[PDB]
């Protein structure tokens, strides 16, 4: 920034761009060279895209040139960590964790089922055989 | 419905997002990703967005080659994406000079070993942890005349004229790479 | 099977051997003690409908052991929409005259529910195909039951990744491709009717039937299998129906 007469003093990166915001011209007077000034200005004037605090659910924002990167907590994902990994318990998603059959239920939670010759265990997801020779199982390997 | 098109990978330091067109109108999407010999896994179920974060999936093995496809809903219409090999294609993020101390006629320039999205034992691995020897850093400095240096670590030890002041800038680089071999230049720092 | 390996005796317990007049005819799949799923085209030229035999617990066609069980096929049900000599709706449900005994070497493959199959099983990359079919296109059949692990493809990819031919049959919604296009691995003619079995979380399911393709293991082409998910309702309703007078029965589809 420029104040009364300060421009009489030689350029200073610290006093002009660090302790204050310096325009391109002020930066140019410090670095002189064209390429040098440009190499400096690209980052100096890019602006911290993490200022908006875009990373949701306790994620961490890492600033980049004209963009950011969100590192999310284990239970989260998505560009801005907006996706709840725990809110994906639907049948199309890995068969809903069900060992055999999956049935969706709007408003509640999906339920699991089993093929004839099997019964749903107490965990509500696994199936165990209720006959000596259930379908789909290979005896000499069981 | 219309099949998605222009499927593109946007990945930096392994944060990997699949984008496509067009802005959905009366149609939703569901994405599937996999390795050539693995099962298809669905992601971003019935989203109206034209993007899908696949980071958690690709960091499981950044050296595998992945293929994704976008289904369109009003077998369903879909479009395959370009293959994506994280290790060979994820852009190197902009570096950050962590510091530099002068010791007589020499200066030690240290480069911050930034973290990536690759998890490991409840932590985030650094660019070094992931690329190991494949990663080097290049320095582009000048006596405040161009000068450059290279290191296989995260630090540069160079000579300097007593009294004079220097400015520094670094880049992350994976020499073996063919595409996205270099990161953008870091912010400029001067002593 | 071209490019596969022997299925260790007992590890393909639902595989069925179909014979006509004591001659090898086709493969098939047991889905319960009384019903067998096979391919409709396996019956295009049958004349002696009373001489159809289904053998379970088979393995080595050159040695007899106690795991073998033979049953007369009392009924062959085919969709009214299937046309002999063609490829669509290539499926058949066979009722055995007497139920087979379930043992360590004779077990049924699971017929899954429709949505489970379409939504989950259809996306399991690999599945097993087996039979005593030709080891090479136009070659001799196998003495020991062979098995092959093949990758499945969505039809759009099959078409795009295949060599367009003059008058090849269309790949309908009642079909799906699986295998390799480099000419190394595939099922073959004598394997027809055999199962395309999918392993999912500890259990094997019936997802396909060896149906057709351009020759066997032909460069630029994949094997085509009947998409069983489309016939789940059709099959279940028929398994609850009363036996008919004659052997051959054409039932409406849907
Ligand atoms: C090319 C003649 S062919 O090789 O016999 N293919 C025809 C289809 C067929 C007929 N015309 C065509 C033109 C271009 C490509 C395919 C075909 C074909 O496959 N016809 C059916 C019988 C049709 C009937 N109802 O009688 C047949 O041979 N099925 C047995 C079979 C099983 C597995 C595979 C395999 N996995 N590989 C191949 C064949
Ligand atoms: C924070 O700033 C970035 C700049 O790109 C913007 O994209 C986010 O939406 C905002 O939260
Ligand atoms: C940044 O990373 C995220 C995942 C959380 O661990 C935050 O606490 C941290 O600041
Ligand atoms: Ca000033
Ligand atoms: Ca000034
Ligand atoms: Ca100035
Ligand atoms: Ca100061
Ligand atoms: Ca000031
Ligand atoms: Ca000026
Ligand atoms: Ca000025
Ligand atoms: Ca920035
Ligand atoms: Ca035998």
């Amino acid at each position: 920034a420029n104040a009364f007469l300060e421009e009489l003093r030689p350029g200073s990166l610290e006093r002009e761009c660090k302790e204050e915001q310096c325009s391109f011209e002020e930066a140019r007077e410090i670095f002189k060279d064209a390429e040098r000034t440009k190499l400096f200005w690209i980052s100096y004037s890019d602006g911290d895209q993490c200022a908006s605090s875009p990373c949701q659910n306790g994620g961490s924002c890492k600033d980049q040139l004209q963009s950011y990167i969100c590192f999310c907590l284990p239970a989260f994902e998505g560009r801005n960590c907006e996706t709840h990994k725990d809110d994906q318990l639907i049948c199309v998603n890995e068969n809903g964790g069900c060992e055999q059959y999956c049935s969706d239920h709007t408003g509640t939670k999906r339920s699991c089922r089993c093929h004839e010759g099997y019964s749903l265990l107490a965990d509500g997801v696994s199936c165990t055989p209720t006959v000596e020779y259930p379908c789909g199982k290979i005896p000499i390997l069981e | 419905t219309v099949a998605a098109y222009n499927l593109t990978w946007k990945s930096t330091n392994f944060k990997t997002i699949l984008e496509w067109e067009p802005k959905p109108v009366n149609q939703v999407y569901t994405v599937q990703i996999s390795t050539k010999s693995g099962d298809w896994k669905s992601k971003c179920f019935y989203t109206t967005d034209t993007e899908c974060d696949l980071t958690d999936e690709i960091v499981k093995d950044v050296k595998q080659t992945y293929l994704a496809r976008v289904f369109s809903y009003p077998e369903p219409l879909y479009e395959n994406s370009p293959e994506f090999t994280p290790y060979l294609e994820t852009n190197l993020g902009q570096p950050t000079i962590q510091s530099f101390e002068q010791v007589g006629t020499k200066v030690n320039v240290t480069v911050e070993d930034e973290r990536t999205l690759v998890r490991r034992n409840n932590t985030f691995l650094s660019l070094r942890d992931v690329f190991g020897k494949d990663l080097i850093y290049t320095l582009y400095y000048w006596k405040s005349g161009k000068k450059t240096a290279k290191t296989n670590t995260n630090e540069f030890l160079i000579d300097v004229d007593k009294g004079e002041n220097y400015c520094f800038s670094v880049q992350a680089v994976i020499p073996s790479r063919t595409v996205n071999r270099k990161s953008t230049d870091s912010p400029v720092e001067c002593m | 099977i071209v490019g596969g390996k022997v299925c260790p005796k007992g590890e393909c317990p639902w595989q069925v051997l179909l014979l006509v007049n004591g001659a090898q005819l086709c493969g098939g799949t047991l889905i319960n003690t009384i019903w067998v799923v096979s391919a409709a085209h396996c019956f295009d030229k049958i004349k002696n409908w009373r001489n159809l035999i289904a053998v379970l617990g088979e393995h080595d066609l050159s040695e007899h052991d106690g795991d073998e069980q033979s049953r007369r096929v009392a009924q062959v049900i085919i969709p009214s929409t299937y046309v002999p000599g063609t490829t669509n709706h290539d499926i058949a449900l066979l009722r055995l005259h007497q139920p087979v005994v379930l043992t360590d070497h004779v077990v049924p493959l699971c017929l899954p529910e429709r949505t489970f199959s379409e939504r989950t099983l259809a996306f399991v990359r690999f599945s097993l195909v087996s039979g005593w079919g030709q080891l090479l296109d136009r070659g001799a059949t196998a003495l020991e039951l062979m098995v092959l692990n093949v990758p499945r493809l969505m039809t759009q990819d099959c078409l795009q990744q295949s060599r367009k031919v003059g008058d090849s049959p269309n790949i309908t919604e009642y079909m799906f491709c699986a295998g390799y296009s480099d000419g190394s691995k595939d099922s073959c003619k004598g394997d027809s009717g055999g199962p395309h079995a999918t392993h999912y979380r500890g259990t094997w399911y019936l997802t396909g039937i060896v149906s057709w393709g351009q020759g066997c293991a032909t460069v630029g082409h994949f094997g085509v299998y009947t998409r069983v998910s489309q016939y789940i309702e059709w099959l279940q309703k028929l398994m609850r129906s009363e036996p008919r007078p004659g052997v051959l029965l054409r039932a409406p589809f849907p």
